[PDB]
């Protein structure tokens, strides 16, 4: 529950206009501190077990997506400067790809891990 | 190697009043150095072992005082007998003695 | 009966878990001195300042002895973690009315500027008077 | 390591080396398990204590340890260093940009804080002031006075 | 990277003294630094000669 409320709360940057420059970039990076935060107590439970289980897996991928989402503001922010147009459409595209890469990952995560 | 720099190497005190003579170690020698009072013509005798220890029939007016490095022996109320050479010897490791000391009245 | 009366040392507990709360809440009384059109820095310092002082309590949570009822030393914890809250606060209500009344927001900056620290040392007195 | 006789005082028992007293407790060339310090030798003594029953001989057996320096540098020496040092950079950005020097100071003393917690989870809880419970309070004391530098400025 | 390495350090097992990933760590926070004193530079340099 937390990590993917992390996740949908780093989604938050890319409503927000690309001229809070301050306001997007220390939420995506105060949503990597907690994304770390919570991945800590994940694997405290555990052994120093050698190999990917399913919930350093969940976490690991929902670090990726929060990662992925404060360098796509990065590139976003740097496209500004060079061409507006073509960052016009990064926001649109980023709107729709985030969340769909997510509930498709969440869907084949829980069904692969509990066909077994 | 453990070296025993005693002093001093000659000492002149009259008889009545209480002399002391010390001896420094260069290593550490915990409470393992011993005095012997050795008279001319004669076999060295021991005085103290250990570090504060009175042997078998030496009169109490002999004291030791014992450390890591250096150490003293108080002789008080000296006597008319009690002027003889005396060595300090530390036993911590392979014996090895210092350069001894004459007492003269 | 062989009884002994143990006196627990003060100076470890003052320096790991007094001396850190009163620097973090004298930290956060800097946002009083930043002026009122300042509105970035003053939320960093208060949210930083309740962040800090939460890690600290959830740390000394884990440091001192797990003992499930109320100390003395969890009463400073919570003064500390109102006051900050307080300090906060008022910011809030400062950029609240600021716009309506600019002269009512500064008389309450002065006001809290003036009057936090006095009732800090007066809570400081009446807990360190209580416990000795 | 001080060993010695139970219930036999110094007239009935007493104890002594085997070997010249420098040549008689013998560490193994590869019998030192130590993670954190260094045996640096060992220092054999005999004495003689006085208990409720009487006096008793005590052999004392002393084991030199010097403690590594590297880890605690590199763990908390340099980090609060390096933290301090960033306090003191923070004064050559510009005086018209608040919010960033605001965030940079108050962030650095969160992150000195963290450093200060991590810290003193090893050190054992004595009840006076380490060595590094100096240098941790001075680093402190600094990012704290150049925040209120900034906030003078 | 300061919470991560604390964290490691309560989590890893506790030996006193140097090993490979404290100098690993280490070398991340470095270049944490080396990056954060890069842009102050940049910020100080900036105002009078912006080519620089
Ligand atoms: C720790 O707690 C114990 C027990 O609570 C305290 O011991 C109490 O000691 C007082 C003073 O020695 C005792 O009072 C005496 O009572 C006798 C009655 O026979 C009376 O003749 C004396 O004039 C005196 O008033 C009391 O027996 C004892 N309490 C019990 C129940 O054992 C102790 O003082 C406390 N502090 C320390 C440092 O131990």
């Amino acid at each position: 529950i937390p990590c993917t409320l992390i996740v949908v709360l780093s989604w938050v940057s890319f409503w927000i206009n690309k001229d809070a420059v301050p306001a997007r970039t220390s939420l995506g990076i105060t949503t990597v501190l907690t994304m770390t935060t919570l991945s800590t107590i994940a694997r405290k439970s555990l052994p120093k077990v050698s190999y990917v289980t399913a919930m350093d897996l969940f976490v690991s991928v929902c670090f990726i997506f929060v990662f992925s989402a404060l360098v796509e503001y990065g590139t976003l922010h740097y496209f500004v400067s060079s061409q507006p147009a073509r960052a016009a459409k990064m926001d649109s595209y980023a709107r729709i790809f985030f969340p769909t890469a997510f509930c498709l990952f969440n869907l084949v995560y829980w069904v692969s891990y509990l066909y077994l | 190697n453990i070296v025993m720099t005693q002093s001093p190497k000659s000492m002149s005190m009259s008889v009545g009043e209480r002399v002391t003579l010390s001896c420094k170690a260069s290593e550490y020698v915990g409470t393992y150095v011993s005095w012997y009072q050795q008279k001319p013509e004669q076999s060295p005798k021991l005085l103290i072992y250990g570090a504060s220890n009175r042997y078998t029939g030496v009169p109490d007016r002999f004291t030791g005082s014992g450390s890591a490095t250096d150490f003293t022996l108080t002789i008080g109320s000296v006597q008319a007998e009690d002027l003889a050479d005396y060595h300090c010897g530390q036993s911590y490791s392979y014996p090895t003695f210092g350069a001894g000391t004459k007492l003269e009245l | 009966s062989l009884s002994f009366k143990l006196k627990r040392n003060i100076g470890y507990f003052i320096l790991q878990t007094y001396m850190p709360s009163i620097l973090i809440t004298i930290l956060s009384w800097v946002s009083f001195w930043i002026n009122y059109d300042a509105s970035a820095a003053r939320v960093a310092l208060g949210i930083t300042t309740v962040l800090t002082m939460t890690t600290i309590n959830t740390h000394l949570r884990e440091t001192l002895p797990k003992i499930p009822y109320v100390k003395a030393i969890d009463m400073y914890l919570m003064g500390c973690f109102v006051f900050v809250f307080m300090a906060l606060l008022e910011y809030a209500l400062v950029n609240y009315i600021f716009f309506s009344q600019p002269a009512r927001a500064a008389a309450i900056d002065r006001w809290s500027r003036i009057f936090f620290p006095v009732v800090f040392s007066f809570f400081n007195i009446v807990y360190w008077l209580y416990y000795v | 390591l001080k060993f010695g006789s139970y219930a036999y005082t110094r007239a009935e028992v007493v104890y002594e080396w085997t070997r010249e007293p420098a040549r008689s407790v013998v560490v193994a060339e590869d019998g030192s398990r130590l993670n954190q310090y260094d045996l640096l030798g060992q220092t054999v003594d005999s004495g003689i204590v006085q208990s409720s029953t009487g006096e008793y001989v005590v052999m004392t057996t002393h084991f030199h340890l010097k403690r590594k320096i590297g880890y605690f540098v590199i763990q908390t020496y340099l980090p609060c260093i390096m933290t301090v040092i960033l306090s003191q950079v923070s004064f050559w950005l510009n005086r018209e940009s608040v919010p960033a020097r605001t965030v940079f100071g108050v962030t650095t003393v969160l992150t000195m804080t963290t450093l200060s917690i991590s810290a003193r989870n090893s050190l054992p809880k004595v009840a006076y002031a380490t060595a590094m419970d100096w240098f941790i309070a001075v680093c402190y004391a600094f990012v704290f006075s150049a925040l209120i530098e900034f906030a003078t400025v």
